């Protein structure tokens, strides 16, 4: 810059360069994350911790960057993730090998208005053909494999290996419980880790799952009125004092006769109100505890941050540290109280089913928390896949069958019109056929190979490529008539999201 | 340091360069948008030819006087400031070829004012005098919007727009101070936004129902503490003196239900019915088992109001703040007409509208809540402020152009001060027009020279004033399209360019001082 | 090798020729400026001419190469403007400039080049009127056209001279000089003097106590290789073959001194009389002094040491027969002058013959010891010879001196070049390019020089009426009852040549090394 003016981060090189090289290297670890996967991102965090995962919603977290076209695209990713589930691993490599092409007219000397406006026709006449691709739908919900259909599709798009088994285990851990009419649970589906039992060992308990051990006898009745309390329970350790080591041990035998009866009446409050189960996000005390067994109050020894949020949620409970006689104003609402013994741990197990009130909690069991934490990221995303908020998700193909599909209609439609937002609508259908290259190469062949194919098969909505022999030589896959399934939704946002941010970042200079 | 003679004129002309370059496509349907990460080192979505330079860290002086300039462009026009850009940079770029060919800055400047005011007076002839018709009032809302946002989203928007100025006339007003509030829907998508007449109030009094449909609001905008904090002091926080402490115990339990019982009194002291409804709005959170009471008494109560609705609820509807609530008259009191609690996220925003004296009009936009929201906040803004200029005066004008070539015609052509001293900084100043038709159709596709011999020509044919189409590059007549310019408008840039050009050309030492 | 194919390419090419020109702005006028120049070797040469600063001595440009190739045709074809073509095309190359540095077609500005000298062409049959043979006439052109070429005060010395020198054809249609053209240089006590005589001056005269000065009716014998062979028009080398060889030959030399002088006093009574008519002998070589004392005794005016070139302009000028032996061949080849006369001034003898049969070579005298003014005052014959000869060869002359340039730039006011604007384009850098001769004499002089460039503007375009700029002030004028006129034969060649190179120019966007 020729003056003292002028503090910009862009220009001539780096709005037309730099800004879509961030957007690259970010999409550079997409190339493999949907569909079929062998890619795999280790991250140490800003907590420092090793964590291997595959959704991009974690990795993209841990990134960051000053290019705000880098910056402001996982928005639009999150904004796709917050309404349909998986394909959040879609809309930055579909909007990041798009960009690419951009550079490409810029190159030739397209005016940018040109390349803006040559998607924006592309993502309509798109939007258009999409609902008549639409191959299936999910007809029965209630259906356990109508259901693992669809899933086998985002848990791929974590792990190829573990799609088939956690499929039918979410249908049969039941989102089908959910007619879908307005009804989705957001944290009563919440995924629980069960160290140990390993992971095809991964079982199912409706209603809300607490792997914290269940201390005391059960609760009187399944009826119960739920306290949920911060911390209502103490333990006692001192060290020296301002003089060091008080004078007497007199007034700590006087301070610990108190503190028994207080515990006492605690247990006797809540057993004179109504609630019949204590939950304490506090330690357990042992004046306390002896009290709650012949009173019959069921008991959680301890509790974290989650455990308590979601019992004032679902329950609908006030969480406060009980240093007074505890009275119930928490209004106890599931009607169903069990303890289950899942991983061979005491599990809290609570429980109320009502059409679109119900409660069904995903749990797991596998021999290792750093493996199953990446393993309910698969499970993350299936479930809000299910959150159509329709019965009929009008199934399109999955895999990315739909992308080829797609693109040999809208090059047609590219060449029909006039322009230079003519040669934008062309390079749009390029921008399906990258994805399934980038997958190719992580399959084992190269990309010419099969993208020939899949060209040249037709409109045919089947054929595709997996992970397989058929996915690498003849590119044919049946990732529509194997059930492998996508939804029109998931597939509508992530198109129609991305191709916003990526008009919205190209006409930025500064 | 000092700069001298060729360096102290020589910085402030490239500085105006590029200041020109960089803020070219900003303004119009073809002006792209722009971010600044520079400014506050945020992610920021950023459009006006203001607005850029107060976030920008400019640390020239001349970008930093222009957005003083601006500033008074800005408070009556809004868009037009980037317009004032582009004539500036292109005014010092033919005055200092004569400098360069050798010529005293001050000549030129003596011919930058006689040339002003020629086209002063074409301003007065190309002025169009057009009725303030709503349509006529759209095509304004039309180019104004897409020149910050999509024309998807103009369009949408331009239907909320001219609305509100029609409801201004009914005050009798030409300018804007009212009816210009920003309300934010939580929404994922920008595609909608809402028009009511009334108020929108952002909450939804915690037990809901309590009467979610008032066909008669007797409003109480107050701020009257129902959960109020208890504490015992004896030195203006807690003391040592435990024996002092307790006996202000006993009274702070009696304040909660003595302000529950002032309710009940009150609703019968303006109702006498439940047929007619009673709406309590308090800045602050109620006792919800006073919200299951209140309920039943006909009354609805809203809670944790926020503080800039406190006024303007005052103004429009009325309703004055008590911390009791006395027996009052209807007259204390304000009025709305209707009132429907609306919900859309994860908050309840109650529709209040037809009020006592609709008098502000509040512009509910929905969106993602992101910079995007932000982004078409002040777009709508610059759109009001605009259409604020279109009740001002009585002449629309086709603009995009269309008066550029046409006064550029009138100048070189015919010298008004036909003395060559003066005819010289006609010369700079006529080229000075060309700026803004022929380089955004060029950035279009169609280049600076088609464009220009086609609208010299087909003005000086037709008279009819064609101005040039930004989305493909070649003169259209800018009176069908609908890119039109206030008279208001197109004075103030013609006036602000001038003076802010002539002080910094004729300067020949910049120094350092303090 | 290596490669520039880019914007800058053209970027390079066309800031060198803009710089040369501004070098060359400090001549061109009255008010302009001589330049120093200095040969490799070294002598102080002022000129303001532009072939002589431009093909002798120069810095490593490519456009130098380019811009000593137009200059060459308009010498060629003129010998005039040659101060005038360069200052064109160097503002032809800056407002062409500003629209590639927006951004636009290198063709596209070259195409409106072709309508600029089209529209002006036509326009150069309008401005020009017919204008006559008179003398006086061509003194009002002569001392303007040498004012833009060389000094004003060499201009006053010499506008009566050349205008005299192009008058003595009879109606010889060409339109530079060939036999008018003899400079004879003379070491004077005047740095500044001229003088022109009718006829032909020879280099050097001759004086013997008995020779004669004053001959008329002068019987030319014109003569070469000399008394000690016979019959011989050029030299030889003596034979080395035997050592008698050698001495046979120079014996019988002397024997041939005698014979060729008797052959020649032997003609002065057979066709001059007895010395009744005038009698001229003019050697190419030198001068025996025995035959020194044979021939002026007879009362011959021998002449000693001309030059072969002053022996063929010798016989145009006695307009006869003009030999180069000394023998009796016949009394009929003998050219006839009815008066030669050897004036002596200064340290040299001069012997001029008159008379001419064909008033076709006359002879510029050109007086100055001193080199530097010596070949300056030499310098300002040689344009003036031929651009005075472009104005008599001329029917019709154009009024000068920057009256056209407004002219016609007002009268290329555009949407008549319409076609895509691209025509627009070229004849408006065009139109900007006209101005720089009034440009540069403002320049020179005071009054600033686009200050009353436009002030020329609005005078022109009242009523019409062609007005200058002043070569003393600066100040409006009108060019027609000053005068101030230029050549036309300058000014129509002057649209051809500027166009072609810097469509050249604009074809140019790759240099390699």
């Amino acid at each position: 810059m020729l003056k003292e003016g002028a503090k910009h981060f862009s220009g001539l090189e780096e709005a037309v360069y730099r800004n879509i090289q961030a957007c690259k290297e970010l999409a550079q670890t997409t190339r493999t994350a949907y569909g079929p996967n062998g890619m795999n991102k280790m991250v140490i965090n800003h907590l420092e911790k090793l964590f291997v995962t595959n959704d991009a919603a974690t990795i993209l977290r841990e990134l960051e960057v000053q290019h705000p076209a880098a910056k402001m695209i996982v928005m639009a990713s999150h904004m796709q993730e917050q309404e349909v589930g998986d394909g959040t691993n879609f809309v930055l490599v579909f909007a990041g090998a798009l960009l690419e092409l951009a550079e490409e007219l810029l190159r030739i000397g397209l005016s940018v208005s040109e390349v803006i406006e040559g998607y924006e026709i592309a993502c309509r006449k798109a939007h258009e053909i999409l609902p008549n691709l639409v191959c299936c739908s999910a007809k029965n919900l209630r259906d356990i494999d109508e259901v693992s259909s669809l899933l086998r599709t985002s848990i791929m798009s974590k792990q190829y290996g573990n799609e088939v088994f956690l499929a039918k285990l979410i249908a049969q851990a039941c989102v089908s419980i959910f007619p879908d009419s307005g009804h989705f649970n957001v944290d009563n589906i919440r995924v629980c880790k069960i160290l140990g039992s390993g992971i095809s060992s991964s079982s199912v308990l409706h209603g809300m799952v607490f792997k914290k051990e269940t201390e005391g006898d059960v609760t009187s009745v399944k009826d119960a009125k739920i306290a949920v309390y911060s911390c209502p329970f103490d333990g006692m350790i001192t060290e020296t004092k301002g003089t060091v080591l008080i004078k007497t041990a007199e007034e700590l035998m006087n301070f610990s006769k108190g503190e028994e009866n207080l515990m006492d009446a605690q247990v006797k409050a809540i057993a004179d109100t109504g609630a019949n189960v204590v939950v304490t996000g506090g330690k357990v005390a042992d004046m306390a505890l002896h009290y709650a067994n012949k009173y019959n109050i069921m008991l959680v020894r301890l509790n974290s941050k989650w455990d308590l949020r979601r019992l004032c949620k679902t329950v609908g409970a006030t969480a406060l540290p009980r240093l007074t006689p505890p009275v119930l104003e928490e209004m106890g609402h599931c009607d169903s109280v069990y303890l289950s013994e899942v991983g061979d741990t005491q599990v809290v197990v609570f429980k109320h089913e009502k059409e679109d009130g119900a409660i069904s909690t995903i749990v797991l069991r596998g021999s290792t928390d750093n493996l199953m934490d990446d393993i309910e990221r698969a499970v993350d995303d299936g479930v809000n896949t299910f959150k159509v908020l329709t019965r009929d998700k009008r199934l399109v193909p999955g895999g990315g069958a739909t992308e080829i599909e797609l693109a040999k209609q809208i090059t047609s439609y590219g060449e029909t019109c006039p322009g230079l937002e003519q040669y934008a609508i062309k390079k749009f259908a390029e921008a399906f056929e990258a994805i399934p290259r980038a997958l190719a190469e992580n399959s084992g062949v190269k990309a010419n190979e099969v993208i020939s194919k899949l060209y040249a098969v037709h409109q045919e909505g089947n054929k595709n490529v997996g992970l397989d022999i058929e996915a690498e030589v003849p590119a044919v896959k049946d990732m529509l008539e194997a059930g492998i399934l996508d939804t029109y939704l998931g597939k509508y946002w992530a198109i129609k999201l991305a191709t916003n941010a990526a008009v919205t970042v190209l006409r930025v200079d500064q | 340091e000092v700069a001298r003679a060729q360096a102290a004129l020589a910085v402030n002309i490239s500085a105006a360069r590029g200041l020109q370059d960089v803020l070219r496509t900003n303004l119009g349907p073809k002006g792209t948008m722009k971010m600044l990460v520079s400014g506050a080192g945020d992610i920021k979505l950023t459009k006006d030819g203001n607005v850029l330079l107060h976030e920008m860290q400019i640390q020239h002086p001349t970008a930093s006087l222009i957005a003083k300039v601006a500033t008074a462009q800005d408070d009556i026009t809004g868009d037009g400031t980037t317009s004032n850009v582009l004539i500036i940079g292109e005014l010092l770029k033919q005055a200092d070829l004569y400098i360069s060919e050798g010529l005293h800055p001050r000549i030129i400047t003596e011919g930058f004012e006689a040339a002003k005011e020629k086209a002063l007076q074409f301003l007065e002839e190309v002025k169009v005098s057009r009725e303030m018709d709503r349509e006529t009032l759209i095509d304004v809302a039309r180019t104004s919007l897409r020149t910050k946002v999509h024309a998807e989203l103009a369009d949408v928007l331009t239907e909320a727009v001219v609305d509100s100025i029609l409801a201004i006339k009914k005050q009798d007003e030409p300018i804007d101070l009212f009816m210009i509030e920003i309300m934010e829907m939580k929404h994922k998508s920008e595609t909608d936004t809402s028009l009511i007449r009334g108020l929108v109030l952002d909450h939804g009094a915690r037990h809901p129902d309590m009467k979610k449909r008032v066909e008669d609001a007797y409003i109480l905008t107050c701020n009257v503490s129902l959960e109020y904090e208890k504490t015992e002091v004896n030195s203006g926080f807690f003391y040592k003196s435990a024996e002092e402490r307790e006996k202000l115990v006993k009274a702070e339990r009696k304040f909660i239900e003595d302000r529950v019982k002032k309710i009940i009194e009150l609703k019968r002291k303006v109702c006498g019915d439940s047929d007619k409804g009673f709406v309590v709005i308090n800045q602050k959170g109620i006792d919800p088992f006073s919200l299951d009471a209140l309920s039943k008494e006909g009354i609805v109560a809203l809670r944790r109001a926020k503080r800039r609705n406190m006024e303007r609820l005052t103004l429009a509807c009325g309703g004055v703040a008590l911390n009791s609530f006395d027996d009052l008259s209807p007259d204390c009191l304000g009025h709305a007409g209707l009132v429907y609690e609306y919900t859309l996220g994860e908050e309840k925003f109650t529709f209040i509208e037809k009020c006592n004296n609709p008098r502000s009009v509040t512009l509910l936009i929905k969106g993602p809540n992101k910079h995007t929201l932000t982004q078409i906040k002040d777009a709508v803004r610059d759109g009001l402020r605009a259409v604020k200029n279109a009740i001002d005066d009585g002449c629309v004008v086709p603009g995009a152009g269309a008066v550029e070539v046409a006064m550029a015609e009138a100048l070189i052509k015919h010298k008004p001060s036909v003395k060559g001293r003066a005819q010289l900084g006609v010369q700079a100043f006529a080229d000075a027009l060309l700026i803004i038709p022929k380089v955004l159709a060029q950035n279009s596709g169609f280049d600076l020279q088609e464009t220009l011999v086609k609208i010299q020509a087909e003005h000086s044919e037709s008279g009819q004033l064609v101005g040039v189409d930004l989305n493909t590059g070649e003169p259209m007549v800018a009176a069908e399209v609908g890119v039109w310019d206030n008279y208001c408008v197109k004075k103030q840039l013609l006036h602000s360019c001038t003076v802010i050009a002539t002080n910094i050309l004729l300067v020949d030492e910049i120094m350092r001082a303090g």
